[PDB]
DNA sequence: GCCATCAATATCCACCTGCAGATTCTACCAAAAGTGTATTTGGAAACTGCTCCATCAAAAGGCATGTTCAGCTGAATTCAGCTGAACATGCCTTTTGATGGAGCAGTTTCCAAATACACTTTTGGTAGAATCTGCAGGTGGATATTGATGG
DNA sequence: CCATCAATATCCACCTGCAGATTCTACCAAAAGTGTATTTGGAAACTGCTCCATCAAAAGGCATGTTCAGCTGAATTCAGCTGAACATGCCTTTTGATGGAGCAGTTTCCAAATACACTTTTGGTAGAATCTGCAGGTGGATATTGATGGC
């Protein structure tokens, strides 16, 4: 597969503007953009670290959503819809 | 011309994304960015599309929440305009950092 | 010919329930009146959610529940609140909420 | 006179008096109105405190001080009765009461009195009748009339219904000169001794005959070989040892006599019926008691009875001795000497016997239960009570003393005996009479014998070594019975020699011979 | 292909008791069957918990109205355990 | 009874107050608090009184489960870990 | 003539010191005990407590003040302030979920 | 004596181990009973949070037994890398060596 | 013969870990190297957090662990401290930690 | 405004010494713990049916990206009312030790209550086609909302 | 500043096309439930042993009032940060189709886990007696910080 690379740049500027404007914040400084890019890159890998752990045991190359369930739920953000 | 003054459509946008429930950030570069961190982690991985939509929920309620955070924590220092120690704060309180 | 479920007066299956709690190795032995309980509890509490949601969606004018009304039904209950403050609903959103100071301050 | 009784008894008072806080809520009457407390007056009937006692020494309203001990106790049982336990008043009466035993004593003793205590005796237990067997338990609700227990009249309303909570006050005696009321105890005065009376000793320091000599001693009491044998070892062991505060020892064999064992049912169901053994095993049981001269007087310090089945015995019991029960009190001088003493007394038994013949002795070690009283009645209260290894290792060091002089052959427990011997069934066991083994076979019969033995080792030792007529003595009942009958408690020194007066009076003149 | 059970007819059924003109969509009711789910499970492994604390090895009515006691707030735990003492007697009548 | 009943009925200081306020400063100090504001002690009493009920009710639940009505150690350890906030050393 | 004093902070940093490095309790018992069992009471009547159970209660309670208290001064000294106020403890519980 | 009044309390505890390997780590270390509660409880807390995370993963993949491999994935969720690592060498070490035996 | 915890060269008791695994109902049935492996993986925790305690102690110019050392020891080491981040320790205090704002001059 | 330094203070350390607490040694034993044997079984491999996971085409409009102006918001500066910090004063409340019995636990009995399993019946998913239906989405205009226009 | 007014986002009623919600026909294997058989968690009664509430003295603290240096917020001013607006265009978002890596169902069966049954060791517990880490107690003494003072 395609050794793809820099894409945190993807989650734009409007978009997490609308973000905060949907978490009720009503002026943004201009850091906040890309240092809330890296907050939820944190996220990122811990989810998907503890998704991809969970896939493993399983003996399977294809992550699901199930599994998913399992680390938000390990996390203490457990998600609803997605099974479980 | 017309204009508004400052603040007037970041508000009314505000009741805008608190009355719609879509998502919010678009789809493909989250997926890219979880393909390319988890390859990072380890190669040859395949995703399910709502293995990726519930990533993508998660993320943003997480985020969301962290601005409801963000906002209580700039408007303890008299400010309505976040800056990152804001968050960090936030984050501090939580656990997330320390 | 009575279902141990139609015997409690409950909709929930109390078989189907029961049979969850012996396979979740919760212990070596399951009392028998244990499902019925765990059946009336969770048929109480999607009873008040769904109530709720129904609510929710009589004022928005929307006879379809969906996750938005779910998610209205489960933050404006603060017990539920409680129940569920470390869950996401999916497609549910957030309640409108903006503070006094980010009003206009003329 | 008034003036010689207040210059005595100001120094106490007013020592209770120096004690704070403690005696400050004793210095009024007590108010009920004030204090709150309106049931003081149906709970104590006759209440005094220190300002009464202070006006009624001021205008000499006593005539002898016992009146004034009397008020003191009194008062301090009514603060303690009536105020709970962990309350102020209870704990400051009993540090008001310490300070008084700790100061009464030096005064009354100038003043021409014995001493300055109020002396109650123990709780006398009383006996059942319907059932003749069992006895009135203490502390506790009792059935009497003009006593039953609580079970014995089960299986109509006249009985009364009370708690054994009563005491008995030591009784007193009037001087026939002087009038004085003295404790029988301290002075040491019986009836049947004196039959002219009590006089004090002041009386007779202005008559210059003193008190006749007692014939009812220990020395007097008719001798024996073992008895003598037992004395001399004693006496020859304290003149070597040389102590100043040591006093001479008689030891005096006041009871002999021929009984007979009697196989129980059950054993005699298995082993009598088919003839083996005889029905009944003959022996001869003796009791003995060691007097030591304390203060001038005789006090009894060690009793101990013994069974012994004779050559002519059918086996196993055939040549024999067995300590039955072994008692003693700790009042000997010296105490460092005092256990020294009781080995020479035991050993001095373990040679005569060995003299005499006999072959094998056994020793029951096991430690009194609280309450259970050998053979003196009302042990002690600051007599301690050893723990079983502790008895044990005593028996272990006086069996090895006796090995040293070559006196004893061996010394094995039960087990390790039977073990040694091949022993292959329960028969073979000695009988004694009350041991612990006879009601053990019983015991198995009615519902691993080897194992009983294992679980009891250490407290069974079995020893290899190769008519005086007298009811009260004959077991250790009808002592233990008139005893407590009579209130002859050894729990002091001057209560142990009361008892020992007594005791020696009962033997020299109601006896059999 | 492998059975996949779900809660969706009783939560219909009910539903239907309680709002007899309303509907659902097929993401609310993945909702409703993943909350069922997560409180049947917390619920009852607060249950299995409390059953090893007292070395008890079998699930009644009483540790599990506990579990819901501690796990539920207020007018909600009244609820539960009311009717669940209901719905225990109603099954041991007949 | 008479005597030593009326030892220290200075009764008339409230539940909550009884958290004795230079406790709460020593806290502060042991948190890391340079400067108090007046009125805080109470609010963080009735924080603390709100952490109880929090806490010991759910050990108190589990009381009356074992059929007891003393509150052991182990209830407390495990409605704190109930709770999120696990003790140590009390699990003996 | 003017008898010494310290000013204000020293003695506050002193006790930061001495506070931080020492483990002793600082609830007095009698207290806790005593807050223990009415709180208990309002919840079952005739209570009975363990020692061991009233000191985990204690410690516990002071690791949860503690914690807070740092969150506390954490919210302060982000205002540009050195004095707790009520607004803090209240953002510190709010952030926390507690509230 | 049957009904014995000693004792029949017998409470578990990893007292003796703890000691042991306080030894191990540092022979010329005391231990005090405060902490040596503090061990026990970390231990404990530690074995059911751990059994926990194998038992939920046997369940969740319709696996009925609890096998090495569930552990080893239970400790890489629960541990980072520096002591899922050295947690894993040493206990790969350890089954192999009861293995070999 | 041998101990399984002999056979893995372990202190802690395999047995006791089977045990407990067999009595706390998280699976009917349990693999052979599941006590070993949480018996190797106690012991490694357990091996670092004494290590740390002592090292904290002879810092403290102390010879015996006490809970004050083993918060100094836990909330030193990021990792350990975040295992026991949201766990309250008994009779250890809290870390010397004074914030600039609150330091003089 | 800086700073070099008499002077009271809590504290680090140099030392110590007695004791509650930790450490060492002997002994008993039920409770585990290890080994043996027949039994059962969960999951390894082997092959394959099959669902969705990954990948390439295309286009055009929804926002993504870049630029500009300034509204006003964040940031810096003064200062004054004042709330708390430090401290001496008084006393009281807390801490530690001793002592009854209310219940925490150990023993025994036995019964209403829990599994094991072989059928039989009801029942909850659910392939598949058909009809019903709430709201996604576009239209149009009356309706608040905002900002600064005449004066 | 209070009043009207123009530009603009909002609400909302209405109507159309359809993916999705709801209704039957039939199926069908997975449970559900009844009725024996067997086993056992625990109700229930009696009782010895803990330890918890109650109460005492000894003491280490807590509760008020005073003085004031320094904290915090109101008031003021201003640089420039980002919000509002707009132009250009990036890439989106769906609709479509496709090769195949990969998920999972079905069959076989064996090393591994289990249930006893027996023998072995062994950590708990209790009591005796030895050892000691350190909590303070006592003598300096030491930066250290507030204060007096000189430049």
């Amino acid at each position: 597969r395609k050794v793809l690379r820099d894409n945190i740049q993807g989650i734009t500027k409007p978009a997490i503007r609308r973000l905060a404007r949907r978490g009720g914040v009503k002026r943004i400084s201009g850091l906040i953009y890309e240092e809330t890019r890296g907050v939820l890159k944190v996220f990122l890998e811990n989810v998907i670290r503890d998704a991809v752990t969970y896939t493993e045991h399983a003996k399977r190359k294809t992550v699901t959503a199930m599994d998913v369930v399992y680390a938000l739920k390990r996390q203490g953000r457990t998600l609803y819809g997605f099974g479980g | 011309p017309h204009r508004y003054r400052p603040g007037t459509v970041a508000l009314r946008e505000i009741r805008r994304y608190q009355k719609s429930t879509e998502l919010l950030i678009r789809k493909l570069p989250f997926q890219r960015l979880v393909r390319e961190i988890a390859q990072d982690f380890k190669t040859d991985l395949r995703f399910q599309s709502s293995a990726v939509m519930a990533l993508q929920e998660a993320c943003e309620a997480y985020l969301v929440g962290l601005f409801e955070d963000t906002n209580l924590c700039a408007i303890h220092a008299k400010r309505v305009t976040i800056m990152p120690k804001d968050i960090q704060l936030a984050r501090r309180i939580r656990g997330e950092r320390a | 010919a009575k279902t141990r479920s139609s015997r409690a007066g409950l909709q929930f299956p109390v078989g189907r329930v029961h049979r969850l709690l012996r396979k979740g190795n919760y212990s070596e032995r399951v009392g028998a009146g244990a499902p019925v309980y765990l059946a009336a509890v969770l048929e109480y509490l999607t009873a008040e959610i769904l109530e709720l949601a129904g609510n929710a969606a009589r004022d928005n004018k929307k006879t379809r529940i969906i996750p938005r009304h779910l998610q209205l039904a489960i933050r404006n209950d603060e017990e539920l609140n409680k129940l569920l403050g470390r869950v996401t609903i999916a497609q549910g959103g957030v309640l409108p909420n903006i503070q006094a100071v980010l009003l206009p301050k003329k | 006179k008034p003036e010689e009784l207040r210059q005595a008894l100001m120094p106490t008072l007013e020592a209770l008096y120096r004690q704070d806080p403690e005696s400050l809520p004793f210095r009024q009457p007590v108010d009920p109105q004030l204090l709150g407390i309106p049931d003081y007056f149906d709970i104590v009937k006759n209440p005094m405190d220190l300002s009464t006692i202070k006006r009624k020494l001021d205008t000499g309203q006593y005539q002898e001080p016992w009146q004034y001990v009397d008020d003191v106790w009194l008062m301090f049982n009514n603060a303690w009765l009536y105020n709970r336990k962990t309350s102020r008043v209870y704990k400051f009466c009993s540090k008001l009461a310490e300070v008084f035993e700790q100061e009464i004593d030096p005064v009354m003793q100038s003043l021409g009195y014995c001493c300055g205590r109020k002396y109650e005796f123990s709780p006398q237990t009383l006996c059942c009748y319907g059932k003749q067997l069992c006895t009135i338990p203490r502390d506790a609700a009792y059935y009497s009339y003009q006593h039953f227990c609580e079970k014995c009249f089960t299986e109509k309303d006249q009985f009364e219904k009370k708690k054994n909570d009563t005491l008995d006050p030591e009784p007193f005696v009037d001087c026939k000169e002087c009038g004085r009321k003295m404790h029988q105890i301290c002075v040491l005065h019986y009836d049947i001794i004196w039959p002219s009376g009590f006089v004090c000793d002041n009386c007779l320091k202005k008559t210059g005959r003193p008190r006749k000599e007692n014939k009812f001693s220990a020395k007097r009491l008719q001798t024996t070989r073992l008895g003598n044998h037992l004395e001399d070892r004693v006496n020859k062991f304290l003149r070597r040892q040389n102590h100043p505060e040591a006093g001479e020892v008689f030891v005096r064999v006041v009871a002999s006599s021929d009984k007979t064992v009697e196989v129980k049912p059950g054993m005699k169901s298995r082993f009598v019926d088919s003839g083996e053994m005889s029905e009944s095993f003959p022996y001869r049981t003796k009791a003995l008691f060691a007097f030591e001269e304390i203060d001038g007087v005789d006090v009894c310090f060690f009793g101990m009875h013994v069974q012994e089945y004779g050559s002519d015995c059918p086996p196993p019991n055939t040549r024999r001795v067995y300590i039955s029960y072994l008692d003693s009190i700790h009042f000997f001088r010296p105490r460092c000497l005092r256990t020294a003493v009781y080995h020479e007394i035991l050993i001095g038994y373990l040679e005569y016997v060995k003299k005499l013949g006999y072959v094998t002795g056994h020793i029951w070690a096991c430690p009194p239960s609280e309450g259970d009283d050998y053979i003196f009645h009302c042990h002690p209260p600051d007599q301690k009570i050893p723990k079983p290894k502790r008895l044990q290792e005593w028996y272990k060091k006086m069996l090895d003393k006796a090995f040293a002089e070559r006196i004893i052959h061996d010394y094995k427990d039960i087990f390790k005996q039977a073990t040694e011997d091949r022993l292959t069934s329960a028969k073979e066991l000695p009988y004694f009479e009350g041991d612990f083994w006879p009601n053990v076979l019983e015991e198995s019969i009615k519902e691993k014998l080897y194992a009983t033995m294992e679980k009891h080792k250490e407290v069974f030792f079995v020893i290899h070594l190769h008519l005086l007529s007298c009811d009260l003595m004959d077991g250790r009942d009808a002592f233990l019975t008139l005893a407590r009958d009579k209130h002859w408690e050894f729990s002091s020194l001057r209560r142990s020699k009361w008892s020992t007066l007594c005791m020696l009076v009962e033997l020299h003149t109601q006896g059999q011979d | 292909r492998s059975r996949k059970e779900s809660y969706s007819i009783y939560v219909y059924k009910v539903l239907k008791q309680v709002h007899p003109d309303t509907g659902i969509s097929s993401k609310a009711m993945g909702i409703m069957n993943s909350f069922v789910n997560d409180i049947f499970e917390r619920i009852a492994g607060e249950a299995s918990r409390l059953a090893h604390y007292n070395k008890r090895s079998t699930i009644t009515s009483r540790e599990i109205q506990t579990a819901v006691r501690l796990l539920l707030p207020g007018e909600l735990a009244k609820h539960a355990v009311s009717e669940g003492t209901k719905a225990v007697t109603k099954y041991t009548s007949a």
